[PDB]
RNA sequence: GCAUCCGUAGCUCAGCUGGAUAGAGUACUCGGCUCGGACCGAGCGGCGGAGGUUCGAAUCCUCCCGGAUGCACCA
RNA sequence: GCCCGUU
RNA sequence: UUUAAUGUUUGAUGUUCUAACGUUGACCCGUAAUCCGGGUUGCGGACAGUGUCUGGUGGGUAGUUUGACUGGGGCGGUCUC
RNA sequence: UUCCUUGUCGGGUAAGUUCCGACCUGCACGAAUGGCGUAAUGAUGGCCAGGCUGUCUCCACCCGAGACUCAGUGAAAUUG
RNA sequence: CGCCGGAAGACCAAGGGUUCCUGUCCAACGUUAAUCGGGGCAGGGUGAGUCGACCCCUAAGGCGAGGCCGAAAGGCGUAGUCGAUGGGAAACAGGUUAAUAUUCCUGUACUUGGUGUUACUGCGAAGGGGGGACGGAGAAGGCUAUGUUGGCCGGGCGACGGUUGUCCCGGUUUAAGCGUGUAGGCUGGUUUUCCAGGCAAAUCCGGAAAAUCAAGGCUGAGGCGUGAUGACGAGGCACUACGGUGCUGAAGCAACAAAUGCCCUGCUUCCAGGAAAAGCCUCUAAGCAUCAGGUAACAUCAAAUCGUACCCCAAACCGACACAGGUGGUCAGGUAGAGAAUACCAAGGCGCUUGAGAGAACUCGGGUGAAGGAACUAGGCAAAAUGGUGCCGUAACUUCGGGAGAAGGCACGCUGAUAUGUAGGUGAGGUCCCUCGCGGAUGGAGCUGAAAUCAGUCGAAGAUACCAGCUGGCUGCAACUGUUUAUUAAAAACACAGCACUGUGCAAACACGAAAGUGGACGUAUACGGUGUGACGCCUGCCCGGUGCCGGAAGGUUAAUUG
RNA sequence: GAGGACCGAACCGACUAAUGUUGAAAAAUUAGCGGAUGACUUGUGGCUGGGGGUGAAAGGCCAAUCAAACCGGGAGAUAG
């Protein structure tokens, strides 16, 4: 039957991508945690 | 939630196996003394 | 005419329909319609502000003159036509120099009849004047509550407002619900009743013809649990306390009205 | 089975004056008005039983009997 | 003001 | 005890006024703009509205309490001398 | 909705704690937290009849997939 | 040999990302073996002015200079700017690779810009107007895709009786563009004069008046011609690494049937009354005026960038798996049939990655059954049974629609005749007329083709398979169609049309928001919110002491304040 | 040629039975079943955020989790 992730690229980038935590406070507070831990993938992303 | 299980990390809610009130033929006949 | 409908279903026993043959079979003049999209009863903050609003048919928004204010130039009425967006019909009239315009269509008015607005108009159905100009004891609709707004009681289908006095730079007004209103004697008012009497003697007849006007179902408090509604709860059917609303503030008799500026304006409540 | 309240004139009900005195309506009886009602004037008619305290009980105790009311739940 | 009935 | 007279006065209610304040009335401009601001005028007008203080109401919402003994708990009874 | 209760009477059955009709003694119905009716409708609750049958008296045989044997691969719950 | 064939075939979007093709290898991966693979390693493979994106334009919505509001963070929103699932220029047929093709090659086309020359000329917008531009249902007519049969052309004369014929097999294909303007749809045309309208202007739109003509214009499938002396073509001949390669090539017409596709964004009808903006056309303002610009012809130049392999109802996507699950669009052959049901087939694709034996109990999925026929069981659960078309016939009750396919019954195949194939449909030739053509009348060849009656005939059975209602009687509840506990409850629960009470005079009540604001509503008491009841019919009695609500102001009590 | 009209495929749903229950599957399969022009169904995008949303109302659903989601922190909460 169907499941819960149904992949759509747009959908994707548009909710957890670059531009969108750049866009407010708290998404770009979750950056500054993703590059304080060091990781390799910052955003969701291409 | 068992989020980082290294024998089965592909399910996180495994209650629904052994637990007998979980699974799909539990029947509350089974339940009778009350 | 109102017509009954033939019970060749159980959706069509009670339908009572009224059909007018004078309306424009046609479309809508183009140069006066807006796009009239729906909102579900949702505000800017997303959330539902107004319940059981939704769906319904596609309606595009005809721009009608509440406000009559193109004085001394007489209009014939063209055509009667369908508002979807109001209980009433609307009128297309066409002024001398060519200009169209919708109107609330009054009573008795037919096509190529002779309108016309401004202060020294004649006393007949369809004419818009100031209400000091207005013998006392006339019926008359679209009346404005300041003067130059445009008209804002008695609107919809059937209804009207009878002025009662003239007393200084103020009439009273026998408002539809029964309340005296005192509106300066500057502000218009258009000669007449509202059209579309019978607007209230129809029946939808099934749950669906509800739904194409774009009201959704209610659901009762008493059939809620007691965390969503006060009234909810209840081992079978209980009910138990006074009846409110879904925020607990007493319905069915409780006064609502607090406007401490308008009061003066206001002669006598209704009852 | 437990708990609570009641047993007063033929009938329906007051009286606990904190213990020292029993009444009301209706019924019934007698006389009158007119043959009988209605009406008028008089009258008669007794604290559920069995012990206990008490100078003394319808009243306060203890038990018995009878009548009502409520409860008898979770398995 | 009220004032029934009579095998 | 009881009243009137003069001089002086605040509180109450009422009546108008406009100049604070309101305007989700009209017009003009910034302006290619149903926002906003300024200007003109109309209608309200010391009301309304808001701040501080205060009486009432307030399961709309919140934090909690709701004893023990007991031939199982509950119900009944008991709790000190 | 009725505890007593399988109330009592009538119908249906050879035999009916259910069903249908009536009685009224309604423990503890009742008028818009509606009363009483009601054609049509319902994967709705109860009851009866015709047809039909391996549902049953009472099982028998047959056709396939497993079970069994050989070769290859090869688990699991549990366990002082 | 078996299976699918409205897919288990073919083409895509989404998603994936090299799984595509060739060579090579078999440790691990593949539920077995593997020489094989979507596995390992190496090499190769994706070619565009026209397809898509990007681009121009907007919807819901997002963000938002100033602004308004908020302890801070921030919230809302104007001008704007983004945002497709919608609108906007243009390409087709054939051939070719192991793997790409409307992209390469061959043939024949089209669109939008820049520049230049010539001829002529009022051009110009952030403004005006038109257009773009829009619902549901239904009906008919004209067509095409496509199919069938005939004719024509090539081949055949049959492993076993017959088969030179009314015999058998195969083929009979051709586009965009350009030209012509038909079935159909809509609409009166032209000229002159004037005007409180379209934020100013306007020759454009709107309005008024007058004259004159009996016609004009717009839209539009298909057909026909050309494109095409080409291309393709059943087959035959010649080589070969036996995979394939090279050359040549006949016929290439007609009739009938026919869509859910096209004409059709039409027509008719109904109420619930059915996007926006640009491209496009047109008008003028400031302005420029031998300029610039506009229009037509011709020449020339440009059309960039990114995607393009492959899978896509699946072993490549979502499900931990090479997992009986889930996943939007497009194409739609034959016989029978009402049909996209169902059965058997075509093109095409597959036999589902463990096999081999045996023929015990028992389990699973089915077939049949003497006599009986619900005796089984909580309960006819499950099985069995009914089943099609035409015609006859059909009760109580009813809101007059229903109930009703009530119930029940009869006919049904094949062959011949009526009639060498009828009624009906289609309609060539010939002839006549004109408007001389895609025209009209007459005419009937050819093709197609039900249904019925009569007679005969075979079987146990003619709706023979697949497919395909069990029926009736009484009663509770809910009017009805709907909705609900994703994963034990589909109901008598929820909703519902209808009814009543109550609030609400517009800066409405109310709701979301410290607020600004927004919804209610671009609505205005025949409207909107809340509550209860629940179609319809007959009705809805008595109680205001208690609690609540509404009204009242005399008196009593009564806060901050004052002192 | 009307209809929340009728029969019935696609499509949407989930009433009964059997199988399965370390399943082929963390809810399916097979045989029947209901709606099937509408209060229908579906693709793409958008909005509503946790004492909050949304709810033809079942405490239903809000990423296999719901009488208060998930993740991190207070945090080694407290545990007669
Ligand atoms: N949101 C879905 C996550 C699925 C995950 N593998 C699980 O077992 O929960
Ligand atoms: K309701
Ligand atoms: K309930
Ligand atoms: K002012
Ligand atoms: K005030
Ligand atoms: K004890
Ligand atoms: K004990
Ligand atoms: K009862
Ligand atoms: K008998
Ligand atoms: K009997
Ligand atoms: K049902
Ligand atoms: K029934
Ligand atoms: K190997
Ligand atoms: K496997
Ligand atoms: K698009
Ligand atoms: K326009
Ligand atoms: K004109
Ligand atoms: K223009
Ligand atoms: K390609
Ligand atoms: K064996
Ligand atoms: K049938
Ligand atoms: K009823
Ligand atoms: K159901
Ligand atoms: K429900
Ligand atoms: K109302
Ligand atoms: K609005
Ligand atoms: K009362
Ligand atoms: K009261
Ligand atoms: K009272
Ligand atoms: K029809
Ligand atoms: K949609
Ligand atoms: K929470
Ligand atoms: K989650
Ligand atoms: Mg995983
Ligand atoms: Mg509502
Ligand atoms: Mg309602
Ligand atoms: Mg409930
Ligand atoms: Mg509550
Ligand atoms: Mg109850
Ligand atoms: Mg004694
Ligand atoms: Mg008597
Ligand atoms: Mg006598
Ligand atoms: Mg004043
Ligand atoms: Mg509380
Ligand atoms: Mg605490
Ligand atoms: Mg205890
Ligand atoms: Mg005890
Ligand atoms: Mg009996
Ligand atoms: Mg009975
Ligand atoms: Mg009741
Ligand atoms: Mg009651
Ligand atoms: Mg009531
Ligand atoms: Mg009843
Ligand atoms: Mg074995
Ligand atoms: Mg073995
Ligand atoms: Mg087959
Ligand atoms: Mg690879
Ligand atoms: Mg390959
Ligand atoms: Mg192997
Ligand atoms: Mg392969
Ligand atoms: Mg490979
Ligand atoms: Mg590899
Ligand atoms: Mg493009
Ligand atoms: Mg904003
Ligand atoms: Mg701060
Ligand atoms: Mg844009
Ligand atoms: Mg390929
Ligand atoms: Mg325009
Ligand atoms: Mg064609
Ligand atoms: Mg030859
Ligand atoms: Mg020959
Ligand atoms: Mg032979
Ligand atoms: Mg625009
Ligand atoms: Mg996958
Ligand atoms: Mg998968
Ligand atoms: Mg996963
Ligand atoms: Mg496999
Ligand atoms: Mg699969
Ligand atoms: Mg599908
Ligand atoms: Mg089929
Ligand atoms: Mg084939
Ligand atoms: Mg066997
Ligand atoms: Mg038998
Ligand atoms: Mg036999
Ligand atoms: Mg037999
Ligand atoms: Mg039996
Ligand atoms: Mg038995
Ligand atoms: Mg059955
Ligand atoms: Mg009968
Ligand atoms: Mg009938
Ligand atoms: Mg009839
Ligand atoms: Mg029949
Ligand atoms: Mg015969
Ligand atoms: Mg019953
Ligand atoms: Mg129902
Ligand atoms: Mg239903
Ligand atoms: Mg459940
Ligand atoms: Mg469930
Ligand atoms: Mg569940
Ligand atoms: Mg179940
Ligand atoms: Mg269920
Ligand atoms: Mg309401
Ligand atoms: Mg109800
Ligand atoms: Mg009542
Ligand atoms: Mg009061
Ligand atoms: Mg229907
Ligand atoms: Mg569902
Ligand atoms: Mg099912
Ligand atoms: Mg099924
Ligand atoms: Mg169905
Ligand atoms: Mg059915
Ligand atoms: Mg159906
Ligand atoms: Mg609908
Ligand atoms: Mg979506
Ligand atoms: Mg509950
Ligand atoms: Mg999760
Ligand atoms: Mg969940
Ligand atoms: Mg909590
Ligand atoms: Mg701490
Ligand atoms: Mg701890």
């Amino acid at each position: 039957m169907k499941r819960t992730f149904q992949p759509s690229v747009l959908k994707r980038n548009r909710s957890h991508g670059f531009r969108a935590r750049m866009a407010t406070k708290n998404g770009r507070q979750v950056l500054a945690r993703r590059r304080a831990k060091g990781r390799a993938r910052l955003t969701v992303s291409k | 939630m068992e989020n980082n299980s290294r024998t089965m990390p592909h399910i996180r809610r495994t209650t629904h196996i052994m637990k007998f009130a979980h699974r799909n033929s539990f029947d509350f006949h089974f339940f009778n003394a009350r | 005419a109102v017509v009954k409908c033939k019970p060749t279903s159980p959706g069509r026993r009670h339908v009572v329909k009224v059909v007018n043959p004078e309306l424009h079979k046609g479309k809508p003049f183009a140069p006066l319609l807006e796009k009239n999209s729906k909102s579900g009863g949702r505000n800017n903050n997303g959330r539902i502000t107004t319940r059981h609003i939704g769906g319904g048919h596609k309606q595009a928004y005809r721009i009608v003159d509440f406000k009559r204010n193109k004085d001394g130039i007489p209009a014939v009425v063209e055509r009667l036509e369908y508002d979807p967006n109001r209980s009433a019909n609307i009128a297309l009239v066409l002024y001398k120099d060519g200009e169209r315009r919708y109107i609330l269509a009054p009573k008795g008015l037919k096509a190529g009849d002779q309108i016309q607005s401004g202060v020294d108009a004649a006393i007949k159905p369809g004419n818009t004047l100031p209400m000091r100009n207005i013998p006392v004891g006339s019926t008359v609709h679209n009346v404005e509550m300041k003067p130059g707004k445009g008209g804002q009681l008695a609107r919809s289908a059937g209804t009207y407002v009878q002025i009662v006095a003239r007393d200084g730079a103020y009439v009273t007004l026998r408002l539809r619900s029964g309340e005296m209103r005192k509106v300066e004697a500057d502000c218009r008012a258009t000669l007449g009743e509202v059209g579309n009497a019978e607007h209230m003697l129809r029946v939808l007849g099934k749950a669906g013809a509800a739904r194409w006007r774009g009201v959704r179902p209610t659901v009762r408090g008493t059939a809620m649990n007691p965390v969503d509604h006060p009234h909810g709860g209840g081992e079978g059917r209980n009910f138990g306390k006074h009846p409110v609303t879904p925020w607990g503030v007493q319905t069915k008799g409780k006064k609502t009205r607090s406007n401490k500026r308008t009061d003066k304006f206001i002669v006598r409540r209704r009852s």
